[PDB]
RNA sequence: GGAAGUCGGCAAAAUAGAUGCGUAAGUUCGCAAGAAGCAUUGGCUCUGAGGGCAAA
RNA sequence: GAUCUGGUUGAUUCUGCCAGUAGUCAUAUGCUUGUUUCAAGGACUUAGCCAUGCAUGCCUCAGAAUCACUGCAGCAGGAAUCUGCGCAUGGCUCAUUAAAUCAGACGUAAUCUGCCGCAAAAAUCUUGCGGCCGCAAAAUUGGAUAACUUGGCGAAACGCCAAGCUAAUACAUGAACCAACCGGGUGUUCUCCACGUGAGACGCCCAGCGAAUGAAUGACAGUAAAACCAAUGCCUUGCAGUAACACCCAGCAGUGUUGACUCAAUUCAUUCCGUGCGAAAGCCGGCUUGUUCCGGCGUCUUUUGACGAACAACUGCCCUAUCAGCUGGUGAUGGCCGUGUAGUGGACUGCCAUGGCGUUGACGGGAGCGGGGGAUUAGGGUUCGAUUCCGGAGAGGGAGCCUGAGAAAUAGCUACCACUUCUACGGAGGGCAGCAGGCGCGCAAAUUGCCCAAUGUCAAAACAAAACGAUGAGGCAGCGAAAAGAAAUAGAGUUGUUUGUCAUUUCAAUGGGGGAUAUUUAAACCCAUCCAAUAUCGAGUAACAAUUGGAGGACAAGUCUGGUGCCAGCACCCGCGGUAAUUCCAGCUCCAAAAGCGUAUAUUAAUGCUGUUGCUGUUAAAGGGUUCGUAGUUGAACUGUGGGCUGUGCAGGGCCCUUGCAGCCCGUGAAAAGAAACAAGAAACACGGGAGUGGGUCGCAUGUCAUGCAUGCCAGGGGGCGUCCGUGAUUUUUACUGUGACUAAAGAAGCGUGACUAAAGCAGUCAUUUGACUUGAAUUAGAAAG
RNA sequence: AGUGUGGAGAUCGAAGAUGAUUAGAAACCAUUGUAGUCCACACUGCAAACGAUGACACCCAUGAAUUGGGGAU
């Protein structure tokens, strides 16, 4: 009551619940990127739909339109920093051609797996959720963290993690404590 | 209580307004003064904002003005002789604005004698026009050479009572001021008063 | 008689967050209107950051440590609107309340012999008892004997220390004005024409330094000088020049990049 | 407006005819608004004449305008 | 108290003048209808309104 | 993502509904639930009823303490009680309600307005002394009455007498001179002057703000010269020259404002009777310590402007005609004179006169608080809005009222009607649509919690100091799978049994959780941080063990195996079950979503099945039997190729034509001027009170009793301008379209910004510093009317 | 078709009667017959009142006809 904190939704379910082709493609994506459920794919779908709707509205307007200029520059910038679009292509019609894998590549789990800090995409999610990966000296625990191209270089193991400058984990800590108990 | 709102009034279409609120103090009315001719009696009324309205229940004297002479005098009210609303307001001697009354013409006669040196009563405590210094006599001729009085007014002053019209609202101001009838206004009302007597 | 003012209903220029509280300090009646004022509590807490909360703001204000127009004010609900000189002698603050190009309130730092000067737009002229010509300004002042050439709309230069008028600037074509209300609030331009509509609102057309024409109702203009160069008061950083939004965005991005 | 009725004493009824745009159908519809106006004896308007009216204080329970000129 | 009287309200009681308002089913559209109902009314002292006839 | 599918036939192509399908901060209900973040939460039904508690009070240096209070030794705290102010806000609910309310846009020149801003104020014969007078003057004003005391009454009662104290910034009273300017009326008043528009003293009667009545101002702005007479100024002894004005003021307003005023203000006449007007006859400080010390306060009246109030209405706003007439005795529409009101008004009285409204839907009925906004939607739309912000209304129901700046107030009063509570029977009470909480009612909705730490409000009030103002407003927690965001339930291998599987075998990691030097917090609580810094616990069936719906079709996924046999059942729909059930009841297996997943009922999409976009009517539903015919809707043309020049185009068939350039009394006529075309945004007049001293185009005249300390100092003309007034066109609008103004937030777009991401939020950032960024907080859109 | 009031009443003929046919057969079929049918005036306004196709306007291929009015040989 008398609270003005805003909240909205980020995903939307498909119109047809059971399509063989859609289910097969979504299972492809889930297995390829190690996703807990289809709701992550649907969230990416909603982000893509919003971006493409904005791009269509801007492309309807004439080129000299100040609104088109400002918002197209903003969307170009956002795509380029977040890595969805290659820097070579700078037209407003390349946002319309974006696909779900383009954003799914930018997730911190996929980025860690590709960079080699993890042996698999299911290993990368565990590594992130277990406070082992730090992006630019900041521990990131969210697998869906979309990585900027400038922050791609700074991804490494956390200084507080055992796979780094931190103290030994539970397996070793508990074994050492048991050895002390025996001695 | 009494209200001055348009909620109780029928619409121009003839429909009945459906009132969905209680009466307000900002739309109230109050009972009329019904001021009579008698010894002075008033009652204060606390109006909106803290101010006061002097509801006069009776009045006997007042400030009546000779407009063509740009003067005023406090005289007694002798009668009320005509009301445009109804003759019941004349029978009951009700003093309201724009009502015709008869007042005391002695102060006006005295001022005329003192100002212009003309005694209306002479040709037919009182001021003596022959006592004046001859500097004042030169004053009188300067005033007398521009001004002429009406025979209708002069006849009334000689008779002792002159008709007048109330220009103040007694139920609001608490006083009965007025003006002397002159010109076509006097001839208009004199004709109405002659119809009654015949 | 309303005493409260919700934060949502409060003016946006106060910059009060919607999640901090339910209420905002309702401006007491005074010099400036409720919608066109900046309360002293807001000035001392949300702008100068001298007070961390309303309690400390009250401790500062009730001591008379904050002077508005050379007079100490103990009320945190004091209007304290446009053209007002606010001085804290203990910290030597001495700033004037103006409008910037975005329309928000700005604290333009002043000096000596400038904090003594305040401009007032004559909003009414009437003859008081004794046949005394009185001019009423935009801040509620009643000048008992103004310049004989004073007319409604012209501005007068007031010495707050000596409480006397020192100059009069007439509202004529070619004068430099600042827009006080509307969409063009805070912009500075020169009068090029004033379309007069008897019975309705007059429309003043203005042109700024860059040559951009813009119009506004004649009640929203405030004369501040005889020319766009010879202003009688110091203005905020932007000098009343509205910048194109795209150019401003690119300039801010370039500055942010250059910082790192 | 245009004079619609002149049967009262020192009072006339004027009609303001306009078209109202219905958004859904993208089309207009004709509507009118009758107004009670006080006509000074300085004017002698006939039914169908075209008049200019200016707003004044309530002079009766329906009159809020005064005739300023007959065209 | 109120038809418990009596074959049965028989007999009695009841109602009521004028004026204003108001009035149902049904109906051959004429009625029903004074339907049913409400209200007013005196005495005084006033004030309006409703005309003739003569006169340039 | 502008998307369809199953059911009518032996099959076919249609129409057409039914059924499926996706959402809903959209409610209920079932089953299920590890972590964290953000949230709505007795509107629906009964504007039903309510036990109990608590929600509005307030004191500084600065109104009034002899608590027979306290400390200290008078001083300082001070109960109480007067006094002032608030309590008309906030909170709640949505019952009423369609010329209402509300929204955008306007008014109030028709009004009221405490607080607060900036101002203003020369009315007033008072006081003390002696005998009305005399004399003097830092005016040394007077009655109350609480608390208190005494005696009390009453079963009680936010019930009460009576008598004794005693104060105020309470109440009443009252201040001459100092101390101005300015006007009006007069005297059988004197002094002159002339033989009265004379002049000058002097006397006395009034001349403050606000109010009342009456007169007068509140300008002008469409013509030139002489005469004469009376008076009066000058020149001198006839009119150049001359602001006005018979001294003491030789310029002490000849000039308010508006689009408009009967307005502001001024002057004159007469009036004001409590129903106005102190320097509170007030308080507190400094100093230097003052019959003229200097602050800070407080208060009366007058005034305007901020905060408001009240009133009016330009456009808009659901369904219904099996609602067509509505209004008018006894106001209906208007007029006249009043009355009432804060004001305007048929608001109202009297008297007139017949008006006013309606098929462009009046009147009546039904459903509704109205917006901002929400859901859903390619677009157009459709639906929702009890509910956070704004506006209205109400406090069981009606009505009336008092106080006050403001109430027709309800944690005010009065009375009725419902209900109620106590009683010692005489009496006395009540009002949760505030908060918590009952009881009903229902499908349906939390704690009789903590705190003012923040955000505000009121107040006599900074904070602190013997010395912490209230506040269920508000915040905080509890409850809370309404809703929203992030996220677990394992990861890497070995060996055997291309891969993969399965059985082994490892190996680390990390939570849930358990704690804390602590951190957070008003305090808690969450979060975050950590499990040594010398010194800190913990997974292996990682038992710390995921659920809810399904597998004939629509619709993803079993000719599996048992039961059952038109039974039990299931099945939205089509259907399955009558014994070798793809459909029931089970097992196993597989499918879909997943800390969720079913069901019911709405509503949006689907649905071009409401069709403006964009429907259909030969035979599927559906052209009226036919003509006439008013509303209403729709409606044929026509005032109209401008030319020339120079360049320049796959120009094309001197000509035509592209692009650009410069011309054109830019048809013909007529010649800067005139003429012609135009031009009301024009012309013709005329206004210094017209233009910041009448716009472009240092001494020397004035005069000098003048801060005349001022004025001229190009002349003239002709034009051209500003403003303002007057007078003239046998006068042109509106829709559309292009711009511009005006126009709350929240919400919706959108810019920027790694709150660890995100839903969020408007923050922050960066040097490392006593600070930068002169940090940011961009921009949009938002009907209709104006 | 029906209604009202006058006429008319040849023919055919709802109702009715009789004869057949039939399991039944006041159905079809025979023989009759009232109201009607016809007219005047007044009602009614219910048709497969159909082209199951509203009205006005524009454009629109071919060959053979037909009705009315013109014009030419
Ligand atoms: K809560
Ligand atoms: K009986
Ligand atoms: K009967
Ligand atoms: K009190
Ligand atoms: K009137
Ligand atoms: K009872
Ligand atoms: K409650
Ligand atoms: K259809
Ligand atoms: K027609
Ligand atoms: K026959
Ligand atoms: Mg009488
Ligand atoms: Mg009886
Ligand atoms: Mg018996
Ligand atoms: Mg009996
Ligand atoms: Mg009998
Ligand atoms: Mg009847
Ligand atoms: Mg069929
Ligand atoms: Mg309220
Ligand atoms: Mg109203
Ligand atoms: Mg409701
Ligand atoms: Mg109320
Ligand atoms: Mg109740
Ligand atoms: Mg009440
Ligand atoms: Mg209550
Ligand atoms: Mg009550
Ligand atoms: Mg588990
Ligand atoms: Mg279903
Ligand atoms: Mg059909
Ligand atoms: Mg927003
Ligand atoms: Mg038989
Ligand atoms: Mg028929
Ligand atoms: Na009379
Ligand atoms: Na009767
Ligand atoms: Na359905
Ligand atoms: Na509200
Ligand atoms: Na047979
Ligand atoms: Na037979």
């Amino acid at each position: 009551m008398r609270n003005y904190n805003n909240f909205n939704r980020v995903w939307k379910a498909p119109r047809r619940p059971f399509e063989k082709e859609r289910l097969d493609r979504e299972m492809k994506l889930c297995g390829q990127y190690g996703l807990r459920c289809k709701r992550e794919i649907w969230r990416v779908n909603m982000t893509l739909s919003k971006m493409r709707r904005t791009a269509r509205l801007l492309l309807t307007l004439p080129e000299n339109h100040p609104r088109r200029l400002l918002e197209g520059s903003a969307i170009m910038r956002r795509c380029h920093e977040y890595g969805f679009l290659d820097e070579e292509k700078d037209k407003l019609d390349y946002v319309l051609s974006l696909t779900v894998p383009d954003i799914l590549e930018r997730r911190l789990q996929t980025i860690v797996f590709k960079a080699g800090l993890a042996k698999s995409v299911h290993h990368a999610r565990v590594l992130i959720q277990q406070r082992h990966i730090a992006v630019a000296k900041q521990i990131v625990t969210i697998p869906s963290f979309i990585v900027r191209v400038s922050s791609e270089r700074h991804i490494a193991f956390a200084d507080a993690s055992p796979f780094g400058n931190g103290r030994t984990g539970r397996v070793k800590r508990v074994r050492a404590k048991a050895a002390k108990r025996h001695a | 209580g009494i209200v001055r709102s348009r909620l109780h009034k029928r619409k121009i279409t003839g429909g009945k307004t459906k009132i969905h609120r209680k009466r307000m103090k900002a739309e109230l009315g109050r009972l009329p003064a019904n001021t009579r001719l008698g010894a002075r009696r008033v009652s204060p009324v606390r109006a909106r904002g803290g101010n006061f309205k002097i509801r006069a229940l009776r009045l006997d004297t007042g400030n009546f003005a000779w407009a063509s002479e740009a003067i005023a005098h406090r005289v007694r009210l002798l009668d009320v002789v005509y009301n445009a609303t109804s003759n019941e307001l004349v029978r009951t001697k009700t003093l309201v604005k724009n009502c015709i009354v008869a007042v005391d013409a002695a102060p006006f006669k005295r001022w005329y004698a003192k100002h212009y040196g003309i005694d209306l009563d002479a040709d037919k405590d009182k001021y003596d026009v022959n006592k004046a210094s001859p500097k004042l006599q030169r004053e009188w001729t300067r005033r007398r050479r521009n001004h002429r009085v009406e025979k209708a007014i002069a006849d009334q002053l000689r008779e002792g009572r002159v008709l007048a019209r109330i220009t103040s609202r007694p139920g609001q101001s608490g006083r009965a001021d007025g003006i002397l009838l002159e010109g076509a206004e006097l001839q208009f009302y004199l004709k109405r008063l002659e119809k009654k007597k015949k | 008689a309303k005493k409260h003012l919700k934060r949502l209903y409060a003016p946006k220029d106060w910059m009060l967050s919607k999640l901090t509280g339910v209420f905002a300090p309702r401006p007491r009646p005074g010099p400036h209107k409720l919608r066109e004022c900046l309360p002293l509590l807001v000035i001392i807490r949300n702008r100068l950051k001298y007070a961390l909360n309303a309690r400390e703001g009250e401790m500062i204000l009730r001591q008379g440590l904050v002077h508005v127009d050379n007079h100490p004010r103990r009320d945190g609900k004091y209007p304290a609107g446009f053209m007002d000189v606010v001085e804290i002698p203990k910290t030597g603050d001495r700033f004037r309340l103006m409008y910037d190009v975005k329309g928000r309130f700005a604290l333009v730092n002043l000096s000596e012999a400038e904090a003594q000067i305040k401009l007032m737009k004559v909003v009414n002229l009437y003859t008081a008892t004794g046949r005394v010509p009185v001019a009423v300004t935009h801040d509620g002042h009643r000048i008992r004997y103004p310049d004989p050439h004073t007319s409604i709309g012209d501005t007068i230069v007031y010495n707050v220390k000596e409480k006397k008028c020192v100059d009069l600037i007439k509202n004529r074509q070619g004068k430099a004005v600042i827009v006080t209300g509307g969409a063009n609030r805070g912009r500075i331009g020169e009068i090029v024409k004033v379309e007069c509509h008897p019975g309705a609102f007059n429309i003043a057309h203005l042109k700024d330094a860059s040559g951009a024409e813009f119009a506004t109702r004649a009640a929203n203009i405030f004369v501040i000088g005889k020319d766009l160069n010879n202003l009688q008061v110091t203005v905020p950083k932007q000098q009343g020049l509205r910048m194109n939004v795209i150019q401003e965005r690119e300039e801010r991005l370039i500055a942010a990049e250059a910082r790192k | 407006g245009v004079v619609h009725s002149t049967k009262m004493h020192r009072t006339i009824i004027i009609r303001r005819n306009y078209l109202h745009f219905i958004k859904k159908y993208q089309r207009y519809q004709k509507r009118h608004k009758s107004l009670a106006v006080h006509c000074s004896p300085a004017f002698d308007p006939k039914q169908g004449d075209e008049v200019v009216i200016g707003q004044c204080r309530p002079l009766s329970k329906t009159i809020r305008y005064n005739v300023l000129e007959v065209v």
